[PDB]
């Protein structure tokens, strides 16, 4: 069925073992609630206002959680490129950068492994790749590489090349940019190798502190051509 | 707030155009199958 | 090359057998595991088993007391005396019928008090579901649905029952032809369940002494009521109680006490509540009417011998695996065996496959199924276990 929603609701038997129940009162568990409407909604389910638990929580706290729910929406309509855009549209118009970025990531997720003649992933995500902030800037590109991974199109790859050449403070963003560029193409990639190694010398050579820096730019070099 | 209103209006007209093109392509695909069967 | 085949592999596999043994130098346990993993915590986390925690042997609570705690403690038979244990937990966890970890001189509280039960009933939970489904049980579909709405929606969503304000039925008997019937669909029930599935075979409850069966029934009901909902299966209740028929010298009282006390336990004075029980036997006419009372035996699932359609369906069910020349005549096979039971039918297909593999064949034929059925149903017709048991007498 479209709404099984049971394994979360299976957590009913364990409450009366060890004494009193309902001791779980944290907020991070609501993140798991995303997957409760997220993971089950794979294989072509639908949640018409059943993401309301995610909706008001997207209006409650956790900026990263708003991004999380809005990205989990793209798991919903995986491979439904023609119907999924109409369900995501309502979030592209959000007053929250986290929800809008998660809706851009959802548009990327829906196209992952499907080459549609209308290029709706490239055509919607392009305008956000160099965006002023980060929610729409950083997450503006991850779905596009997911949409255009196997369809290794170099034209939009060139469009995301100057993000390495942005030279802005992108300590988290340039790393995931190397993830997204390598997602399109890694290994024997002419522009992606050069852009990463030059940016590595430009910032990461003078500061090598945390694994955010040099665990994503090495992923952009040769993971696709590992065979 | 004005920049975001111009941005969301540009996005809208891009999405409304993409939905029309996807629907037109989907109808052409279907018309080929329904003519083969 | 052929007789020379045995010159390349040995030169490396014997060497393999040398280095694998040379790595295998952590063995000869006789009460151990690989000590790189057995004694993986062979550091100080061994010494903290000694100095932080001390013995704290078991105990038994006897009686409470006013104001300051001064509870009375049994050990097991050692001594029966009054202390206050300690102060690291609030004095509200002490109830009679419980066991604390208590020292011999300091009498520390240590942990709160769990109940003590027989290890046999802990072993008696099966925690394994056989690989049988609700699809591979055909011939009793209305029996199937009658047991579907006993062990599902109470286990699933209760809002329907709450909305209609109706308490679900509890006591359900499932019964059928002797030999073919309730057991394998009970395995299917245990397959499709989620909570615990406590097995009870009726023959084991009889003990050397008198009244122990009452004690283990009390213990199993207590450990069942530790759970929110749990399933109880009963097999061959005919031996665990027929009827109170005592005359002159006492006859079969030792089991009578057990059956009557479980009858007291099922009905009256704050019952198990959310515990679903079910029983299956071999002869129903000999059961006691008090056990037959509704509230303990509300539903009466009765399986009969399938007429034709169930026979055709079970012929489908057991025989999707053997080789045949495409076409079959399974319906005429079922017509050939009118009064035939399901395990008999599976035996027929088994012996047909055995006849096929007699000399060299790989696919049985229609005449092979004929050779199965005639030497099953009308060559072993002398016993067949049916006639004195279809009257259940
Ligand atoms: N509907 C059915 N479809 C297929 N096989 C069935 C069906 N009903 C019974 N059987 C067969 O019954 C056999 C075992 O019967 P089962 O033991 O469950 O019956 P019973 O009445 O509980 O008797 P007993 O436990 O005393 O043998 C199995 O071989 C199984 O294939």
């Amino acid at each position: 069925p479209k709404v099984p929603d049971d394994i979360y609701k299976t957590h009913l038997e364990n409450n009366r073992f060890g004494g009193s129940g309902s001791q779980v009162d944290s907020a991070r568990m609501n993140l798991a609630s995303s997957f409760v409407n997220g993971f089950v909604n794979a294989a072509f389910g639908q949640d018409k206002l059943l993401t309301d638990d995610g909706n008001k929580w997207l209006y409650k706290n956790k900026d990263h959680g708003m991004l999380s729910a809005a990205a989990s929406l793209g798991m919903i309509l995986l491979w439904d490129v023609d119907g999924g855009l109409t369900q995501i549209d309502k979030y592209l118009y959000s007053s929250e950068d986290y929800i809008k970025s998660g809706a851009l990531l959802a548009c990327g997720i829906v196209n992952s492994g499907v080459r549609n003649e209308c290029d709706p992933a490239l055509a919607l995500l392009s305008d956000y790749v160099l965006h002023n902030s980060n929610t729409m800037r950083l997450g503006s590109i991850f779905g596009l590489g997911l949409a255009y991974a196997g369809s290794n199109r170099e034209d939009v790859l060139t469009l995301l090349l100057p993000v390495m050449g942005d030279s802005k403070s992108s300590m988290e963003v340039a790393g995931v940019t190397a993830l997204a560029c390598g997602m399109i193409a890694v290994g024997s990639c002419n522009g992606d190798v050069t852009s990463t190694i030059l940016q590595t010398i430009m910032e990461k050579s003078e500061t090598e502190l945390k694994d955010t820096y040099a665990r994503w730019l090495p992923l952009g070099l040769g993971l696709n051509h590992l065979g | 707030d004005r920049l975001r209103q111009t941005e969301n209006r540009a996005t809208r007209c891009k999405v409304e155009r993409l939905q029309l093109l996807l629907q037109q392509k989907r109808l052409r695909r279907k018309a080929r199958r329904d003519a083969r069967g | 090359y052929s007789r020379q085949i045995k010159q390349v592999e040995d030169d490396i596999q014997q060497l393999l057998k040398k280095i694998n043994e040379l790595t295998g130098i952590k063995e000869s346990d006789t009460g151990l595991a690989p000590p790189a993993l057995w004694d993986l915590a062979a550091d100080k986390q061994t010494l903290q088993s000694e100095q932080p925690l001390q013995v704290a042997r078991c105990t038994k609570i006897i009686n409470a007391d006013s104001e300051d705690p001064k509870y009375i403690i049994n050990v097991k038979q050692f001594a029966k005396f009054v202390v206050d244990l300690s102060d690291q937990v609030a004095p509200t966890d002490i109830e009679e019928g419980m066991r604390v970890g208590v020292d011999r001189n300091k009498y520390q509280i240590h942990i709160p008090l769990p109940p003590k039960i027989d290890p046999t009933v802990t072993m008696m939970q099966v925690e394994e579901k056989p690989d049988v489904t609700y699809s591979d049980v055909g011939g009793c579909k209305e029996q199937i649905e009658k047991l579907r709405e006993v062990v599902e929606t109470p286990l699933l969503h209760p809002e329907r029952f709450v909305n209609l304000g109706i308490e679900p039925p509890k006591g359900v008997l499932l019964f059928g032809p002797p030999g073919t019937g309730k057991t394998l669909c009970a395995r299917a029930v245990a397959n499709r369940t989620d909570a615990c599935f406590i097995r009870v075979i009726g023959s084991e409850l009889v003990q050397k002494y008198v009244g122990e069966g009452a004690r283990m029934v009390r213990e199993l009901f207590e450990m069942a009521r530790t759970k929110k909902a749990c399933l109880i299966f009963f097999d061959e209740i005919d031996a665990i109680g027929g009827a109170r028929f005592d005359d002159g010298a006492g006859g079969d009282n030792e089991v009578q006490r057990t059956m009557l006390e479980l009858i007291n336990q099922l009905d009256g004075f704050d019952p198990r509540g959310n515990i679903k029980v079910l029983m299956a036997t071999n002869r129903p006419d000999t059961l006691d009417p008090a056990l037959m009372r509704p509230g303990r035996l509300d539903r009466k699932i009765e399986f009969s011998l399938p007429d034709l359609e169930g026979r055709t369906h079970i012929f489908k069910i057991h025989a999707r695996s053997m080789s045949v020349e495409r076409d079959i005549r399974f319906e005429l096979l079922a017509r050939l065996c009118p009064n035939s039971t399901g395990a008999e039918i599976r035996s027929v297909c088994t012996e047909a496959g055995m006849f096929a593999i007699r000399a060299r064949r790989k696919i049985a034929t229609e005449k092979d199924f004929l050779e199965a059925v005639n030497k099953v149903i009308k060559s072993y017709a002398k016993f067949s276990a049916t006639p004195r048991y279809m009257t259940y007498n």
